[PDB]
Formats: structure tokens, sequence, C-alpha cells
């Protein structure tokens, strides 16, 4: 059931301790990754208009 | 305008209406100590300008 | 009772009046003027105010010169041409607080409802807000001393509704909006340390010096208090801080991305008009 994500928390077997945690801020890297990607694209694409206009 | 004109107006402001009423007016744009609502923003960069940034994104 | 109270610059300029009309006489004494404000709601809110004779002594503080028919005459006229506004107080233009204010404002905390006072500085060379609003209210004293008129200070803002903002605005041409951005954010940030500085600065020696050089008890009650909450900050070791510090760094991070990427996003305009601008109008010049 944690491998199924339904709630916070991770086994052992040498200790047996219990650990629960969270990461609120989910939406900053999903954005920024996003941006990162999507900019790939137009540095790329600049590089090809430049490429096409030069050689 | 027949037989009823105007005429121009120019104003006039000494040193004291400049610096009491400068000074009064960036004092009545700034804080009274002037150190109170910078830690506000400086710390509210951190839980609400954050879904300003996000939203920004 | 009263949280806040709100001061338009309008009485402010008529004490700019007060300061041209004097005619170049030789006294500019402390000249008192009957505050106007309405009273009903909770918050003060002056809106104009006159003035009224008034004349001290020069080795006697004790005494005082006012009017009961101007008060009521100008009051009347007032209340008939505006009877929106009502008698609330009244103001002094000297920087010091002298001991004849106590039987100065006791007329018109007999006459009148509950006065505030406001202190107010002769030259705008004070850095700080001019309008200091002091409630006239007896509080009680744990040291026993007899009760008495205390001035708390109440805060105050200077603001303006409607109209006085857009004549401010035009008779000045110098003074800039909020403008969010880089330069109303970085005067407030060169400033600020000035700005506390000459507070700070300007208090603690006059402090200091009645720390050793003080009698006739100044409340050394809220002394402790003072050097109390002085010592609420121990000089913390940072140790819980550094993940926060963590964050606001990495929300520094989020900055440098958006700015690096952004920015380089605004370069593909230029970047590009520069080269396909610059070798069409070369290839078709000629």
């Amino acid at each position: 059931m944690i491998l199924d994500k339904k709630f916070h928390g991770i086994l052992d077997q040498g200790e047996g301790v219990l650990i629960i945690f969270d990461e609120p801020p989910v939406d900053k890297t999903y954005e920024a990754a996003l941006e990162t990607i999507q900019n790939m694209s137009k540095v790329v694409d600049s590089l090809y208009n430049k490429a096409k206009k030069l050689t | 305008n027949r037989h009823y004109y105007s005429i121009t107006i120019n104003y006039r402001k000494n040193e004291l209406e400049q610096k009491m009423l400068l000074n009064l007016h960036k004092k009545s744009w700034m804080e009274g100590l002037t150190l109170q609502d910078y830690s506000e923003h400086c710390k509210h960069n951190e839980s609400v300008v954050k879904e300003m940034l996000e939203l920004a994104k | 009772a009263v949280q806040k109270v709100v001061v338009h610059p309008l009485v402010l300029l008529s004490v700019v009046d007060h300061f041209n009309r004097i005619g170049k006489v030789g006294n500019q004494k402390r000249v008192v003027g009957v505050l106007l404000g309405s009273w009903q709601k909770k918050v003060l809110d002056v809106s104009n105010s006159f003035a009224v004779p008034f004349d001290e002594d020069d080795k006697d503080d004790s005494v005082w010169f006012l009017d009961h028919d101007y008060l009521e005459n100008m009051y009347g006229m007032f209340k008939k041409v505006n009877a929106r506004e009502r008698i609330v107080g009244w103001y002094h233009t000297g920087p010091k607080l002298h001991k004849n204010d106590i039987a100065i404002n006791e007329l018109m905390k007999r006459y009148c409802p509950n006065s505030v006072l406001v202190i107010i500085d002769v030259k705008p060379k004070d850095l700080g807000l001019p309008t200091e609003a002091y409630i006239s209210v007896e509080e009680v004293h744990d040291d026993g001393t007899p009760t008495s008129k205390t001035f708390e200070h109440v805060t105050s803002e200077i603001g303006a509704e409607e109209a006085e903002e857009v004549g401010v605005e035009h008779l000045l041409r110098d003074i800039k909006d909020t403008t969010v951005g880089t330069l109303s954010q970085r005067i407030t940030n060169q400033v600020h340390g000035l700005k506390g500085l000459n507070s700070k600065l300007l208090d603690i020696r006059s402090y200091l010096e009645k720390v050793a050089t003080g009698k006739l008890p100044i409340n050394h009650q809220i002394i402790y208090q003072l050097q109390d909450v002085f010592n609420l900050l121990p000089d913390v070791s940072l140790q819980e801080f550094v993940k926060a510090f963590y964050l606001k760094t990495n929300d520094q991070m989020v900055v440098v991305y958006l700015a690096s990427l952004i920015r380089s996003v605004v370069a593909l305009h230029n970047l590009i008009n520069n080269k396909i601008a610059n070798r069409d109008a070369e290839k078709k010049e000629g």
C-alpha cells in the first residue's frame, strides 16, 4: 500500500523504524521544468532560424 | 466666447509648502517607523507571493 | 476606545497658513488651532479646521488665552454651512509639551467631548511622521501617584479621500506613485537605514542622558518592558533558520531561472531582427 501511495510512510526490516513525511510544494518543480522544456524548443528554433539565415 | 472670455492661471509654491507637503505626501505613502511593513512582505514572499509566483509562471 | 485616527493634509496646510499669516512680528509661538473631525464613528477623520487667537506669557507658562464667542460663532457658521462635521479637539504647533496643556485641553474637556491632542513641528525638518494623536484620558498608575491627565500615543495615518490626492499630485508634479519594481523598492532599501538611524540615534542619546541625569520620575516602570523587548531577541544562533535560508534561497533560485529563461526568450526578437534587418537593408540598400 506504500507502493500504491495511499498514504505517507515507509517500512523497515533491520530496525523497524517508521518514518512519515510529505512534500507540499509540488507545483514549483512542475511549472519550472515545463518552462525549461518549453524554452528548449524556443532556443533550438532560434538556432534554426539563425542557422538558416547564416549558413 | 462672445461677450464672455477667460484668463490664464498660474501657481506658486514656497519651500515650506514644498518640503512640508512633499515630505507629508512621501510620509503619506510611507510607514510610521518606516521599518514596520518591510518584513511583512519579506516574509510574505514565502507564504502569499509563492501563489503569485506560481500564477506568474 | 479609539484604535486609530485619520488626519487629512488640509489641516497641516492650514498650519502652513498659520506660518504664512504671521506677518513677520517675531513671536512664532505655539498657535493653537481648533481641530475639527467626525467623532461619530470609532475611527477619527479630520476634514478641515480653523484657528483662534492664542497668546501666552514669556515667563509664566500658566497663562493661556482662548475665546468662547469666536469658537461658538466659527463653529456655528461652519455647522450651518456643513453640519456633517463637529468639534472634536485642538492642536498646537509647538514641538515641546508644556505643563499648561492640561489647562488648555481642560477647557475643551469640559465644554467639548474628549479632545485628542496633536504635536507637530514648526520646521518640517523631522523625517518622521509629524502627526501624533495623543488621547486625553486619565489612567491609573501602579506606583501610587495621583490620577492625572495622560497623553497616550494613538497611531495616525495621512490619507485623502477623493480630491486632495488629485490636487496634491497636480501641485507637486515631482512625487511618484507606488510604482512597484526597481526604483521605488531600492530607494526604500537604501534610505531606510537612515530612516531608523536618525530616529534611534536621535532618541537613545537623550535617553541615555536621562538615565544617569534624570529625576522627576519619567515612568521608569516602562523601561523594564523596553529593555525586556530589546532582550527578546538574544542573538539567535540561526541554527533552526538554516532550512528557512534554504527555502528563501530556493525561491532565489526560482527567480534566477525565471530571469535567465525569460530574458533568453526576450533575446529572440533582438538576436533575429539584428541579422534579418541589417543584412536585408544592406543587400537592398544599393
